[PDB]
């Protein structure tokens, strides 16, 4: 089972993580059934 | 194939459904039937397992 929990929070702090409490709601459970040992973030470029 | 052929030579469309169970969570489930809801009585309830 792949559990994805997520939370959207409106913050106004410039640099670091804000200090507070926010419990993450369960968003989606995925029937993947696969081995995962490594991950990588995907970003987006800005072209001009 | 021709429409005037015998029944042993006429074209037959065949669909074979293959059902396998693997160690991954099974997601193609049947449509579980739902009994109408009855309130205010001592009943045996089965809600989502
Ligand atoms: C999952 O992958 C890791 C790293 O490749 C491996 O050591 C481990 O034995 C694998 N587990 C299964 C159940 O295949």
């Amino acid at each position: 089972y792949f559990k994805i929990y997520s939370k959207h929070t409106p913050i106004n702090l410039v640099r670091d993580l804000p200090q507070g409490f926010s419990a993450l709601e369960p968003l989606v459970d995925l029937p993947i059934g696969i081995n995962i040992t490594r991950f990588q973030t995907l970003l987006a470029l800005h072209r001009s | 194939f021709q429409p005037t052929y015998g029944v042993g030579y006429q074209p037959y469309r065949v669909v074979v459904l293959s059902f396998e169970l693997l160690h991954a969570p099974a997601t193609v489930c049947g449509p579980k039937k739902s009994t109408n809801l009855v309130k205010n009585k001592c009943v045996n309830f089965n809600f989502n397992g």
